[PDB]
DNA sequence: GTCGTAGCTGAGGCCTCAGCTACGACTTTTTGAAT
DNA sequence: GTCGTAGCTGAGGCCTCAGCTACGACTTTTTGAAT
């Protein structure tokens, strides 16, 4: 790597440029300080002050400063009008017109999107007091669905086999619930992903991944990256093609996680949902107390892209756009993508 | 498989309509607002964007009046949110809203919203539920008008279903209407460009004059190095040291452009990223640093086909070569309408524009891009030797130009550093429009990237550079908004005093708002007007709709 | 083609006062002690007639809004016996 | 023909005030809070205005008419978002 | 001897405008505002109304600035109020203010004020001066116009005194200009009646549009037994138990009728007295009791040729058949086109219109008053027995019409009573519009002088009584604006609720406010200008102006 | 005679019908009364109260009604639809016509003119000191003159002698002053009557004959006579011609008394005068303190028209007026003019 | 040039009405447009 | 139904600004016209 995004929390905060140094400041007192050799975009949230001078050195050293709200909400980019990024996205859209380009990547993500998902069995399985582990013969399945996604021969076969053992995982989700069947909490096998969600579990599981997808969007942008042009995916009516391209690994660990972890801490309950005809969707207190949670889960650390730090979801995202990046143009072979 | 989402059913009501109007909605995002979109969602907003009740999964004996419900069936293949259901029971009916009269046609609804009544009473159909018929609830007039679900009615519905399908799948955008009232209201037409890509992709007409753009505003200059740009609400005060100087209407704002070291509060960026209103961070002296951007564009189409085609050799040479061939033919036709000269040079030596005529053609039979590049260099060398040939009918005091000075950093001399401030702030204005039409401004053909400037914005100016850029300069020393006295010298070279940038600017706006005559298509349209109309054309030639980019020579 | 809109109020509620005087800077400028001027094409107008039909209270206020013409010929329709009167002009802000 | 004016006034002394409130209702109907609507004919709006440039001062009144129409089809150009609005009409007075 | 006084200079001003103009508003007063002459006398009021400065008798030297300057010589025979007289010591020059720009003409002054300045000038030549100069200071744009007294200047000046004097003393007005662009404007074509005189004194042309009334307003009616009227100001409040029912504007009003036991206060009398607007009691049915009269009608040529007239036996014949006959016709006209009938009934029966053609042509060939006065008795005898035909196809509940019980003292039918009321009520119309043109409303032809009834209105009503009186009690019965729940009995008669009283009175006002077609100029006229029109023919009749009286058949 | 003109003086007050009675109440207390049996016009002044039913009942016996304003200014009238009047209009512009009705008339009001005159000689003569009486000779010219006005043939020669004896009379007007010549104030015997005044003693008999013509107009008007339609005077131009014909034997007793009163109380004085290259005028205290001096002069009480009972002046004018309609259709021969 | 701006409180200035007490206008004849 | 109405004083209600303290909006995808 050469640096990593600096998170200006503080709305007091005052950015300032101390020749080869970005200082921070509260209250004309000092708080910390970047550098600019290790940085990355420079994420302002709600009424923080950049100077224009930082500005212009930052635009200089073509670095992508992003502006956030006071709570987090994505507002914008502020990109420089240099050859830095031009260079990924072209590199992208060449790119994208090739077989194992396009295959390689998508039997990769695949593969983590299963690996992280048998993990996650693992880890949450809550059929306790008689099942304490998981049927090791639906492990060595998805073991063997996982191998198969490695040596996949194509595009469709890939996506038949893909939804095939995301069905097969989906059959013990409701086994991973507060330890048994959640009556009043009903999860269908096989209605899953229909647009109106006809499911209190479903619809939650819906409002994550499109939570999930907004992140990796404006991740992906932050790096010079047009996410709308994905390799596994399909690209037009204005879907982000490549957002719902990569947040295929993340899916068990910021939406499925995020959705156990509202369940069995009580936050989201029966009373919280209105069922219409075939409909099933929460109530703006509920909402939002799941915003809250969606928040509380990209907010924890998790250490290992390939260097152990000890990063914040959020930045994981961008670590992982840019060792994408970094594996186009024909830095880094394979995209050593992050699986736990 | 995956190749098509559930097809909205208000894509439904526009397939019906325009197969391109849906096309373009549905498979390429592309929305704008006019007189009546604005106004329908301001129906629609008051009553029907809250909720209300629910359609109860178990029916037996009681009044269903839910509003705004979601409904979809992926047997059928769409996908809707009915404005209101009413049922007694377990007999319900759709019931959608529109703006305005009742229409002066038989039944009283014309033939889009008949089907997608119709598409809607399917869906319900599907949840178990008894229609057979529907009612169109007009909000001016209240008048319900029924619709019964007649059979070919259905028909009509699941065949439009299966055509949109299809389009959508071929990937082939279909053709515009042929003439049709439709069209000069539909709110896409600065997006479909109906006649022009009818005149042009040889179904030939006369394109009628143009259906004029509306709902836009005018930029906002921020030139002053201690400007304050803060929010009041909807306006923007810019203050400068702590007094008001000007207030500028968000809603009647098109863009910011913030020069030097003028300050912009992070609450006026949000306000203005909620609009996307660009804002442009530009150097002193007008170099583009960078600008604000949100999440990509949605239309993908156009971004890969340009993409695509710039992967292609003899695409780059042809437009390449339109486009510089257009340069010199606009150099010579300015050489030649405003030279100034008093006798026997009053009107231009033939010689000069032999060369001239000889290097336009000589550029159209290039072999490549070096010999292309090669021959720009010379014709614009003679045609900065023979620059200073014609303003103020010869050098005044100190506006001396030197030919030899040009294109190179510091500017040193005052109509050098006049011509390289106003390239560099048409190239601001190209890289917006090409960026609003989803274009990817930095992708270009002929040019190669580097900082400051895209690279298609400084292919797509090679032709305007003589008619707004060097237009601009010209118009201002002739009229005297500039002499000696305005500018300042500097260690670097020369530059402009606040009273100087100020006067120049608001030449460059008026240059940009002064209506022409288009060669083509023969109406008047503003300069800004004729940026987009330009961007949205060579979208349409990379889309192989039209054969040809029209390269607008006068 | 724009028209030139005169917009003047009575609000009996302060709060409601204040949202008021809000949007019409959002829309117009300051022409006396309760009226604004407004140079708007079709898609303003349709907002600013959106706004203030949830702004003010339809009980006991009373908003009315002049259309005097297309904003062009205005001024043969105004007479302003007090101070001038110039009408929105639209040109960019140089400052 | 006659035409339909709307006259709006903002009067910095009290005097004045009555004064132009006086001849205003010599001329037309209130309309809003300082706001009224005269239907006029030629000579009448020469005795208008011939009032108010004696009535007020110039140095800091601020009086102000808007010609809206032949006031036949006045009403298409005025929309009222809080009390109606109904513009004058000619005929006898029965009662 | 006394038979001309001194010619103003302003009537010297419109003698060589309008000879016909200067007789006007010389000889007989009678003048009338417009848009101009208001404006011009507002430029006027607010600097040359009050005074100046002194001419001083003793001139030296020093700055004479005179204003409103009344001079008069009688050897010359004029007088004037100069407007301005600038003089350096002994070197005076008139100053005359106008109101317009400075016209289109070779001089930049009309013919007429340079004869006017001139004239001034020889007056101030007079009272020894040396003034050989003038001024026309335009008040909207203050561009002083310079005036030299040419020679023959004076010469037209002093012919033009003598042209007056001698027009004057002959005693018969000028005839109207010939459809010159003069006359549309000249704040009295209302009273000259240019186009109408020109073609019924046979130099016939086609009358142009009428040059429409203006500044003139409605009347007020006050009809509720218990109201109240004060004054408010310039509004008039009606206040009936001590609460505001309606406020009618002074400007706007353009009479008064007090109905029944109304009250006026005396300060709302005198404020309509100093407008002269006309006031009239009546009684609560409707009798004419009084008006109000302020010291006559200056014009007097006109008064004086009505009595002159009125005492010659076979002009009030000629007068009183035209009338007659002009009533028998409009009988036939209304009973053919207003007949509503079934079958066979449905068109009018040719043997009642033979009969009345007949009495038609025998009062035509009448021998004295007396045989006219029994004609007019046996037509409208046979029109009432039929009036019944044709009111609501026929007579309704209690809508009862007896032929035997009209013209007499308490009306004993519903449709009896709405028929005295609307006579009595038309009656009134045309005694305020035969005083508002001179002429003395009681001195009648035919009609003999009975209280509450001017024998001159009755006698010009009678053609209009079919077209507005029996109209607008066919159009409420009709239409249902009265019905016979409407009525109360009392022991005199029949009379209306107050409901029906306001009904009804809107109703005939409407009628009066209706536009016709002339059958003799064809224009469209309402009714209320058409009586005003009448009566000034019936002036020019008199005035031997014309040769007959256009009678208006229908 | 009939009856007599009702004055109601006081602003307060209020008019209401007893039956045969016209009550006037104060403050709900009774002043007077007037019972419409010796009535004629009422006369109401400033904020008066006239019941409507008494104004029908006035209206129904055909009593002009004239309303005045506070002061006495005349401001309408209110005259009945019936035949009362217009007999006597009738009979006005029939007569009008005649020879002698208008000589006839016209000698009569001439020879009261004079009279009027020598005796307002023989009253005021101010030549104190010296010459107590009026030189006899003149005495005797004007009875001399009066006879021939007596017997004048045609109206151009009464026309003439009237003018030469007036010019006679005013020969000696100026030696009617506080006792000798004016000085200050001086008297033209030749410039009498051009129209704009050019001595301040002229200037005061013009405008005291302008308001003398008004008082008689509206006086004419109130009885049924159209005051422009005269008999020796002539009709046209706008000029009152009945108005001038009837003020002629009036002018010395309002309009000459009234200068005199106020010019030898002091009134009136030569600091009141404006001077213009031929025009002296009043100034506009002046103006209304000479206002005021007429009303006094109009509100004398003088007995004798042919009955002896004290009438002021503005009613002794109604009187006449009366007079001369009934003289006219053939009551009285010969209108028995007001002579002192 | 320190978070910046949305939102609320005061103090003054417009706008009208109900309720009181003064009052008690009116001025000669001319001028006043239009093409 | 007592002079009636013009003109002035108060008490309340609109209309805006300067000066203060809180705060810390942003929410899936659809819908939205026109003849």
């Amino acid at each position: 790597g050469r640096g990593l995004p600096l998170y200006v929390q503080s709305p007091k905060a005052y950015v300032r440029k101390d020749g080869d140094c970005l200082v921070i400041e509260e209250e004309r007192v000092r708080v910390a300080e970047a550098r600019l050799g290790e940085t990355s975009q420079v994420a302002l949230f709600g009424n923080a002050t950049l100077t224009t001078a930082a500005l212009h050195e930052c635009l200089r050293r073509e670095i992508p400063v992003t502006w956030l709200s006071y709570g987090g909400w994505f507002m914008g980019h502020t990109v420089s009008t240099g050859h830095r990024n031009v260079e990924t996205r072209t590199y992208q859209y060449q790119r994208s017109f090739d077989p194992e380009t396009c295959l390689n990547l998508a039997r990769r993500w695949i593969v983590a999107k299963i690996a992280n998902c048998r993990t996650l069995l693992r880890r949450n399985w809550r059929g306790e007091g008689d099942e304490a582990k998981a049927p090791p013969g639906l492990l060595m399945s998805l073991q063997d669905d996982m191998r198969h996604a490695m040596r996949a021969p194509s595009l469709e076969v890939l996506l038949g086999i893909e939804g095939a053992s995301a069905g097969r995982y989906f059959q013990h989700f409701s086994r991973m619930l507060r330890g048994g069947d959640g009556e009043g909490m009903g999860f269908d096998f096989t209605t899953r992903n229909r647009r109106p969600p006809k499911d209190p579990v479903n619809a939650l599981l819906s409002f994550a991944y499109a939570m999930l997808t907004r992140e990796w969007t404006v991740a992906l942008a932050a790096v010079g990256l047009d996410p709308y042009r994905g390799f596994y995916h399909q690209p037009r009516f204005g879907r982000p093609a490549l957002a719902l391209d990569m947040m295929e690994p993340f899916r068990p660990l910021i939406a499925d996680s995020t959705v156990l972890m509202a369940i069995n801490n009580g936050e989201i309950r029966t009373g919280d949902f209105v069922r219409s005809a075939g409909g099933c969707n929460l109530t703006d207190s509920a909402r939002k107390r799941f915003i809250a949670g969606f928040e509380r889960r990209m907010e924890q650390e998790v250490t290992h892209p390939i260097f152990k730090y000890t990063i914040s979801y959020r930045r994981l995202l961008e670590v992982q756009a840019r060792l994408l990046t970094r594996y186009l143009s024909g830095e880094i072979p394979a995209y050593p993508n992050f699986v736990t | 498989d995956g190749s098509i989402p559930l097809i909205p059913v208000r894509m439904l009501n526009e397939h019906v309509y325009c197969p391109r109007l849906a096309y373009l909605m549905w498979v390429q995002g592309e929305f704008s607002h006019n007189e009546f979109t604005v106004d329908g969602v301001i129906r629609h907003r008051r009553v029907d964007a809250g909720g209300g009740v629910l359609p109860s999964e178990t029916q037996e004996d009681s009044r269903i009046h839910a509003r705004s419900v979601s409904l979809s069936s992926e047997r059928l293949g769409i996908t809707a949110k009915i404005d209101l259901v009413e049922g007694e029971g377990a007999y319900v009916s759709p019931v959608d809203y529109k703006r305005g009269k009742r229409p002066h046609v038989a039944g009283g609804a014309y033939e889009p919203e008949r089907v997608q009544l119709c598409a809607q009473g399917l869906l319900l159909r599907e949840h178990g539920f008894a229609s057979d018929g529907g009612a169109l609830y007009f909000v001016a007039s209240r008048e319900r008008v029924p619709v019964a679900f007649d059979d070919e009615l259905i028909g009509r519905t699941l065949a439009a279903i299966d055509e949109m399908g299809r389009t959508a799948l071929s990937g082939t955008m279909p053709p515009p209407l042929e003439d049709s009232p439709k069209c000069p209201r539909c709110s896409l037409v600065g997006i479909c460009l109906p006649d022009e890509v009818r005149f042009l992709s040889h179904l030939s007409v006369e394109p009628r004059p143009i259906i004029p753009a509306d709902g836009r505003g005018l930029p906002l200059y921020v030139q002053s190095p201690k400007a304050y740009v803060r929010k009041d609400g909807d306006c923007l005060v810019i203050e400068e040291e702590r007094v008001r100087v000007a207030e500028a209407r968000l809603g009647e704002t098109s863009q910011v452009a913030l020069f030097g070291n003028a300050t912009l509060t992070t609450a006026a960026l949000h306000e203005c990223l909620r609009r996307e209103i660009p804002v442009t961070w530009l150097s002193y002296g007008g170099w583009f640093m960078g600008h604000t951007v949100s999440t990509g564009h949605r239309n993908v189409e156009t971004r890969t086909y340009q993409y695509q085609r710039s992967f292609d050799p003899e695409t780059c040479l042809n437009l390449a070569r339109r486009w510089i061939v257009a340069k010199i033919a606009n150099c010579r036709t300015l050489l030649r309408r405003n030279w100034r000269g008093e006798g026997d040079e009053a009107k231009a030596p033939p010689g000069l524009l032999m060369s001239l005529q000889d290097d336009m053609r000589h550029a159209m039979r290039a072999p490549s891009l070096e010999v292309l590049l090669g021959i720009e260099g010379a014709s614009a060398g003679r045609y900065f030797q023979h620059f200073s040939r014609m303003l103020r009918g010869g050098d005044g005091e100190g506006m001396g130009f030197d030919f030899t000075t040009r294109n190179r950093r510091p500017p040193k001399d005052p109509v050098n550093a006049l011509l390289s401030f106003a390239y560099a702030m048409l190239t601001r204005e190209w890289t917006v429009a090409l960026a609003a039409v989803g274009l990817d401004p930095y992708r270009g053909f002929y040019h190669q990237p580097r900082f400051g400037r895209p690279a298609l914005a400084l292919d797509m100016m090679e032709p305007f550079r003589p008619l707004i850029a060097d237009s601009t300069v010209l118009m201002a020393i002739n009229n005297g908004e500039i002499r000696t006295g305005d500018f300042v010298r500097s260690a670097g070279g020369c530059n402009l005093t606040d009273s100087a940038r100020k006067r120049f600017i608001a030449g460059f706006e008026r240059r940009m708002e002064q209506e022409v005559t288009h060669p083509i298509f023969k109406y008047t349209i503003s300069y800004r007007r004729l940026l987009e109309v330009q961007a949205r054309l060579l979208t349409r030639y990379l889309s192989g709709e039209i054969p040809a980019y029209p390269n607008f020579v006068t | 083609m724009e028209h030139l809109y005169i917009v003047s109020y009575d609000i009996r509620n302060q709060r409601r006062w204040r949202r008021l005087f809000k949007t019409m800077h959002g829309f117009g400028c300051w022409l006396q002690l309760s009226v604004f001027q407004c140079r708007l094409d079709r898609i303003r107008i349709i907002k600013m007639e959106a706004a203030i039909n949830e702004i003010v209270n339809h009980a006991e206020d009373h908003v009315l809004i002049l259309d005097l013409g297309p904003a062009e010929n205005v001024k043969p329709k105004v007479s302003s016996i007090g101070k001038t009167f110039d009408p929105i002009l639209r040109q960019a802000v140089i400052v």
